[PDB]
RNA sequence: AGGACCGAACCGACUAAUGUUGAAAAAUUAGCGGAUGACUUGUGGCUGGGGGUGAAAGGCCAAUCAAACCGGGAGAUAGCU
RNA sequence: CGAAGGUGUGCUGUGAGGCAUGCUGGAGGUAUCAGAAGUGCGAAUGCUGACAUAAGUAACGAUAAAGCGGGUGAAAAGCCCGCUCGCCGGAAGACCAAGGGUUCCUGUCCAACGUUAAUCGGGGCAGGGUGAGUCGACCCCUAAGGCGAGGCCGAAAGGCG
């Protein structure tokens, strides 16, 4: 029983968070937070929270033990670009863009 | 003699405010809430009269509308005057 | 290059690095433990330990010279009055660094330097 | 000073090869209150090997 | 504070309070106000100021043209 | 540097004004031209 | 006394470096000239486009000038791309 | 008992194309033979919107400078309190006019804004706050100048006074 959990609209970019996300494919969960845990990027405090309330979905709505879990599917979507304007030199404006992700963990006790 | 009609319409509120009890428990002074063109003639003739009670001086200032926002369309509260107006001593008024 | 050199350049110059660890000298010696970047502990014990070595004599002219680094009567007085006796056997090493991780604005590696005899 | 052909998602993903992060190989463990912390490192409760270094 | 009071009741001091006014997306649609609103500028920026480009003519495309 | 706006209500009034507007003919077939548009704020005037 | 001298405020802008997707659509730094006079500045006013003004560089007239800007004739015309 | 549209597959025609059907979709579509066209796009330094690239690169706005303890808090390099350090000091202090127009104060919030975080804020939300016979304006007076009863002049508008 597959169970996942999203942070949609995540400020953060894509990128950013891949490279955390890719840590923790296929690990057990323990191992997971414990890299989370002692990673020092941010997008590990938000996959972490993620992680966190997959676990705490998966022990409520599912009965899934903890100690069986582990992290089947991760994975980080490109979210809606809000669109800022920041003024350079000789009055010309520049479009910065401000990313937004999707996290999705999916953790399941195959 | 100010028309008695006038001196219905020109007090609208008492004000509630900090500021307004200790003026109140301090200086025996009252914080009124009236009509934009009301004067200070008007407002001693209108507390005299309609509360019975004597007035011995009127301060005014015009209160400057703030500028709200319901949502995101913009809109502007009205501008409204406020009268200071300092009873004698032994008057009393609830 | 930088062969055989010492002493941290901590992208100050020169007077801001003496003033600056002329403060944590004397709020090391003040509360006997502070959390502060580790290079900047390593650097600090540069500065402190000889303080105490010179604490150790408890001369006037050295209280002068104590005064002239840390400028704190207060400092000079718990250096000479408490400090001296209690290392007045240690070989030196007088403080410790613990290392505590990371600063949470800008993921500098702190570090926690005591005084050894504080417990 | 700029480039004149687009530069393909190939060579982004090449030159994105090495940008991989490296995970914390083996938390140690204090021998006291059997918690994990980096090697070197003191504990969230302030032990280290063993000793409390700091209340909190 | 209040969201937006449809009405508050002085009564007693509380106040219903329904409109999503101030909501999250009610703040999306500030950042609608300032996102177009830039965007015109920005547009109207770049056409009324990155005129004066030398563009090498003022030293040296003027001598190559001779 | 000293720009192009320097801003002053008597002479923006007495330059664009309602009643600058509404003393010459021209002036009053540009009021005419605002309202036929529809505008907002017919002129500078508070 | 002085369209006198040296020199801050103030006014200006001779030289160099930086900067040139600038901190800045002309500036900063170090020096520089005048500094009781044909000085400078505030507020208000007047002069209108083949017109103004100009110690005169075709200079300036709202970051626009060998004839401003806006609207209209107007879908000018283009044997040219 | 599943239209258009979308997405696949199979078949078919010399081609533009055509037909059937699976999934999605959930209400319209239309044979034939004629008729009328805003009737077919890859280019026009085409127009509008969206998304890439360079690239997680440059930069984060005066080289006046920060250090520590405690507090609050989900979290503190940036907030508060404190002790030190440094900077201006004919200003980088104080008071105004012009101009702006509530940015003032208090409580609360941190999504957006702030070139980082933010518990903070000139940010959001709510409330409060500007008291005059002497200050200033208004008012009496006129300058430059403007308007201008009549008037003079001018195709008209209007110009001058
Ligand atoms: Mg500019
Ligand atoms: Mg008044
Ligand atoms: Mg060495
Ligand atoms: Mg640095
Ligand atoms: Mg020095
Ligand atoms: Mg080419
Ligand atoms: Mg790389
Ligand atoms: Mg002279
Ligand atoms: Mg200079
Ligand atoms: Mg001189
Ligand atoms: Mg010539
Ligand atoms: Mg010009
Ligand atoms: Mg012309
Ligand atoms: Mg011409
Ligand atoms: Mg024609
Ligand atoms: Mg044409
Ligand atoms: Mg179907
Ligand atoms: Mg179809
Ligand atoms: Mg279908
Ligand atoms: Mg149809
Ligand atoms: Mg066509
Ligand atoms: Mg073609
Ligand atoms: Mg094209
Ligand atoms: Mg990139
Ligand atoms: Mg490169
Ligand atoms: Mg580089
Ligand atoms: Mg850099
Ligand atoms: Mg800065
Ligand atoms: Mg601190
Ligand atoms: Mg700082
Ligand atoms: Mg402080
Ligand atoms: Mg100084
Ligand atoms: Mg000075
Ligand atoms: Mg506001
Ligand atoms: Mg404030
Ligand atoms: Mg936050
Ligand atoms: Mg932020
Ligand atoms: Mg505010
Ligand atoms: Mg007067
Ligand atoms: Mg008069
Ligand atoms: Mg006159
Ligand atoms: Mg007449
Ligand atoms: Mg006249």
């Amino acid at each position: 029983m597959e169970t996942i959990a999203k942070h949609r609209h995540a400020r953060s970019s894509a990128q950013k968070v891949r490279l955390v996300a890719d840590l923790i494919r296929g690990k057990k969960v323990s191992q997971a937070l414990d890299i989370l845990t002692y990673t020092n990027k941010k997008a590990a405090v938000l996959v972490k929270k993620v992680l966190e309330s997959a676990i705490a979905n998966a022990e409520h709505n599912d009965g899934a033990d903890i100690d069986d879990l582990k992290v089947t599917k991760i994975f980080v979507d490109e979210g809606p670009s809000m669109k800022r304007i920041m003024p350079r030199a000789k009055g010309r404006a520049d479009r910065i863009l401000k990313r937004t992700s999707h996290i999705t963990v999916v953790v399941s006790d195959r | 003699m100010i028309r008695e009609e006038r001196l219905l319409k020109v007090l609208r509120a008492p004000h509630v405010s900090e500021k307004a009890s200790t003026a109140m428990e301090k200086s025996n002074t009252i914080v009124l809430k009236v009509a934009k063109d009301a004067t200070k003639a008007e407002i001693k003739a209108a507390v005299q009269k309609l509360f019975e009670v004597e007035v011995e001086v009127v301060n005014t200032l015009v209160v400057k509308g703030k500028v709200k926002r319901h949502g995101q369309r913009i809109g502007r509260r009205s501008d409204w005057k406020k009268a200071y107006v300092t009873l004698k001593e032994g008057q009393n008024l609830d | 290059m930088r062969h055989r050199k010492s002493g941290r350049q901590l992208n100050r110059n020169s007077s801001h690095r003496q003033a600056m660890f002329r403060n944590m000298a004397g709020s090391l010696v003040r509360h006997e433990i502070i959390k502060t970047t580790l290079p900047k502990a390593k650097e600090l014990r540069r500065v402190v330990e000889p303080l105490i070595t010179l604490a150790k004599t408890d001369s006037v002219a050295n209280r002068r010279l104590a005064f002239a680094r840390t400028r704190d009567n207060e400092i000079v007085a718990k250096l000479f009055n408490e400090l001296g006796p209690r290392f007045a056997s240690r070989a030196g090493g007088y403080t410790r660094i613990l290392k505590c991780g990371f600063r949470a604005g800008d993921n500098a590696p702190m570090a926690y330097i005591e005084l050894v005899d504080r417990s | 000073a700029v480039q004149q052909n687009k530069p393909t998602r190939s060579k982004r993903g090449m030159r994105r090869s090495h940008d991989a992060l490296t995970a914390v190989t083996s938390l140690s463990v204090d021998k006291t209150s059997g918690e994990k912390h980096l090697r070197h490192h003191i504990t969230a409760d302030g032990y280290y090997r063993g000793r409390k270094v700091i209340a909190k | 504070m209040t969201g937006i009071v449809k009405w508050f009741n002085a009564d007693k001091g509380f106040g219903f309070i329904t409109p999503d006014d101030g909501s999250k997306d009610v703040f999306v649609h500030f950042s609608a106000i300032q996102n177009d609103g830039y965007k015109s500028k920005d547009e109207g920026q770049k056409v009324s100021f990155t005129i004066e480009s030398g563009a090498k003519a003022p030293a040296a495309g003027n001598v190559t043209s001779l | 540097m000293k720009r192009t706006f320097q801003p002053s209500v008597l002479k923006r009034n007495r330059s664009h004004g309602f009643r600058a507007r509404m003393a010459t003919k021209n002036g009053r077939q540009v009021l005419a031209r605002r309202r036929a548009k529809g505008r907002a704020r017919l002129t500078v005037s508070k």
